[PDB]
């Protein structure tokens, strides 16, 4: 085509990503449904904090997708010991993630794969949601989805309890986990199994009650845990202010209906309080 | 260099859709199927279906090709 | 959302004349290729349109008896794919019986209607070897169909707007005591609007509202106050004029629709298979 290969960027089990000239090219059942999902969703979306699909082409039952080239991701930022993550940096990353997510949610799409390495960063410091291979439209009672979505460490408790019907909470919980990972620099809730994921969630944040989550027991794979009191958030996050703790509390509410939406999160005092989010050019470059 | 919220202003080219919060107040939710407790526990409410249906009904109703 | 969708941006055209131009370009360009390769073998554009209408009916009833039951959104997506494909391609180059199956096959994936290729092809009345050969043909044409759609796969159908209008009527228009009796006759009218080119000329909301008001008129209920005071069009008079004109134009597209004649199709199919056996 009109794109000359320059570098090999990565290998996921459904596609090989390579730099090209700068863009990133991602190369009996027919064309793969993950690629078709990416095409069909990203063609209908245009926002600065969502990865832009620039073109698609291919041959036979193969296909390649052209994307804006991204410099790094949030996982590399988190794991880089030499980068100090000031509160302004965390505010900037959260703001961009939430604005992209607000736009995505107004168009009735859930990302369902939010994690630090899916929050890509470009050379201008602009964060973009990427990897829409699990993304799906929501708001339709005619559609029933799967619960195993979202990587385990970022999977919301209603997904772990097996919710076949869910809204934006599955994204917001992951957002909270990402936020926690930005604060602690280690995965907040690193469960090695779904049961162990729920165990770590309840050990840290407390076992929810009926008042906390009225229909908790109606989820098909619900199962009862020991009453863990939970660790108060200000003990877990010892350097966070009250505004940040309120945001974290909102993102980790066990009730998915009560869990704060992207719009509600953006309206919180934390984002409007001092200090302001750093400009993109000043964000730390690994 | 502080941030302030400003809502997404995207032209729908159609009649105004009432907010999620107001749908029960305005009597819309009387005409959609209620969310089951299993659906509610996952965060799915009838308000979502109602809001999306109204948004699609009004989207581009006035637009000319 | 429709209002910033690819369907609105690229696949809603100004007039029926423009669609006629696009189809004429397609027919002319295939004729130029056929003469540059090696007379009344060719189909005229109205002959192509007759065959396209016949094969769209075939696509409809293929989806109608498809097992497992196919959602209406998938069917509408597949029909829109068929219409869009033949705007810029000739039935003499790509056979509509393969293309309609490919459209259904792709719409099943796009609308997340999980179907295995074996159970997709099991719906064809063919010997198993014929099912395999059909599947191979579909897999051959899948990327071609996607390219000819310009990778615009999300199709906004009138069904959810229809439901939303019913909600809004039940909630805000009490003088229509029971809007639900408007459903059947509106649905019928939607099905007629779908046979025309309206899906390429009007927004899905406009189509749904036209069907609803046509149903109300068939029941002799007037709905001018729903438009003027509920949708608040009495405050922007030119908007009400434009909307009423759109709905009248749609009703006339349905009025002047001519189904393919069976003798016509019988002859045109022989011409089409003659075109595809040769070349
Ligand atoms: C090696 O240096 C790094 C390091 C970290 C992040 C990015 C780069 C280089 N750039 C890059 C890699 C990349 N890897 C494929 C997936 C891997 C799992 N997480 C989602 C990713 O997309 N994908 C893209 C895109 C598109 C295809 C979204 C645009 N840039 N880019």
């Amino acid at each position: 085509k009109r794109y000359e290969k320059l570098d090999f960027l990565g290998e996921g089990q459904f596609a090989t990503v390579y730099k090209a000239r700068i863009v990133a090219i991602k190369k009996k059942d027919g064309i793969n449904r993950t690629a078709l999902r990416e095409i069909k969703l990203l063609q209908e979306l245009s926002h600065p904090n969502i990865i832009g699909l620039l073109d698609a082409f291919g041959h036979k039952s193969n296909i390649s997708l052209v994307f804006d080239f991204m410099e790094t991701d949030l996982e590399v930022i988190i794991k880089d010991n030499s980068l100090v993550l000031t509160p302004s940096h965390i505010k900037a990353y959260m703001l961009m993630t939430l604005q992209g997510l607000e736009y995505l949610h107004q168009h009735w799409i859930l990302h369902r794969d939010l994690k630090p390495n899916n929050l890509l960063l470009d050379e201008n410091g602009v964060l973009k949601l990427a990897d829409f291979g699990l993304a799906k439209s929501f708001g339709s009672p005619n559609r029933a989805y799967t619960h195993q979505v979202v990587t385990r460490w970022y999977r919301a408790p209603e997904l772990l309890f097996g919710a076949r019907m869910y809204g934006v909470g599955v994204d917001m919980w992951a957002v909270g986990c990402i936020l926690a990972e930005l604060l602690l620099r280690v995965p907040f809730l690193p469960g090695d199994s779904d049961l162990d994921q729920l165990t770590r969630i309840f050990e840290t944040l407390g076992t929810p009650t009926e008042e906390q989550w009225p229909d908790m027991c109606s989820l098909p794979d619900y199962v009862t845990f020991k009453s863990f009191p939970g660790i108060p958030l200000h003990h877990i996050f010892s350097a966070a202010g009250d505004d940040l703790l309120d945001l974290i509390q909102g993102l980790f509410l066990f009730n998915p209906c009560a869990r704060i939406t992207a719009t509600q999160a953006l309206k919180m005092k934390y984002f409007s309080n001092r200090p302001g989010p750093t400009p993109g050019c000043q964000l730390p470059r690994p | 260099a502080l941030y302030e919220y400003q809502p997404l202003q995207i032209e729908t080219y159609g009649p105004h859709v009432p907010e999620l919060e107001m749908l029960g107040r305005l009597g819309y939710l009387n005409h959609v199927r209620a969310a089951s407790p299993q659906d509610l526990a996952g965060g799915y409410t009838s308000s979502l279906a109602c809001h999306r249906a109204l948004q699609d009904a009004f989207s581009g109703l006035f637009w000319q090709p | 959302m429709y209002h910033n969708s690819s369907q609105k941006r690229h696949w809603t055209f100004s007039s029926e004349e423009q669609l006629a131009r696009l189809r004429a370009d397609a027919n002319r360009k295939f004729r130029c290729k056929a003469v540059a390769n090696g007379d009344p073998v060719f189909l005229e554009p109205h002959e192509e349109m007759t065959l396209c209408k016949y094969y769209e009916k075939r696509l409809l009833e293929f989806c109608s008896v498809f097992k497992p039951a196919m959602p209406r959104s998938v069917v509408g997506t597949a029909c829109m794919y068929f219409k869009r494909f033949y705007l810029n391609n000739s039935v003499m180059e790509y056979h509509p019986r393969i293309i309609m199956l490919t459209c259904a096959f792709l719409a099943c994936k796009v609308d997340e209607f999980n179907v295995s290729s074996p159970q997709f092809v099991g719906n064809l009345r063919e010997s198993p070897l014929g099912q395999e050969k059909a599947l191979e043909q579909i897999l051959e044409y899948e990327l071609l169909l996607i390219q000819q759609l310009n990778f615009h796969l999300i199709v906004h159908n009138p069904y959810r707007p229809f439901e939303g209008f019913l909600i809004d009527l039940k909630t805000r228009y009490p003088i229509l005591e029971n809007p639900e009796i408007l459903r059947k006759t509106a649905d019928d009218f939607l099905n007629r609007i779908a046979l025309t080119d309206a899906y390429l000329l009007y927004t899905p909301s406009q189509i749904a509202l036209t069907a609803i008001l046509s149903s109300a008129s068939r029941a002799g209920i007037t709905m001018e106050s729903y438009l003027s005071e509920s949708l608040m069009l009495k405050e922007n008079r030119t908007c009400l004029s434009q909307l009423l004109d759109i709905m009248k134009s749609m009703r006339n597209l349905v009025k002047k629709y001519e189904p393919p004649r069976s003798e016509e199709v019988a002859v045109l199919k022989q011409k089409l298979e003659r075109c595809h056996s040769a070349e």
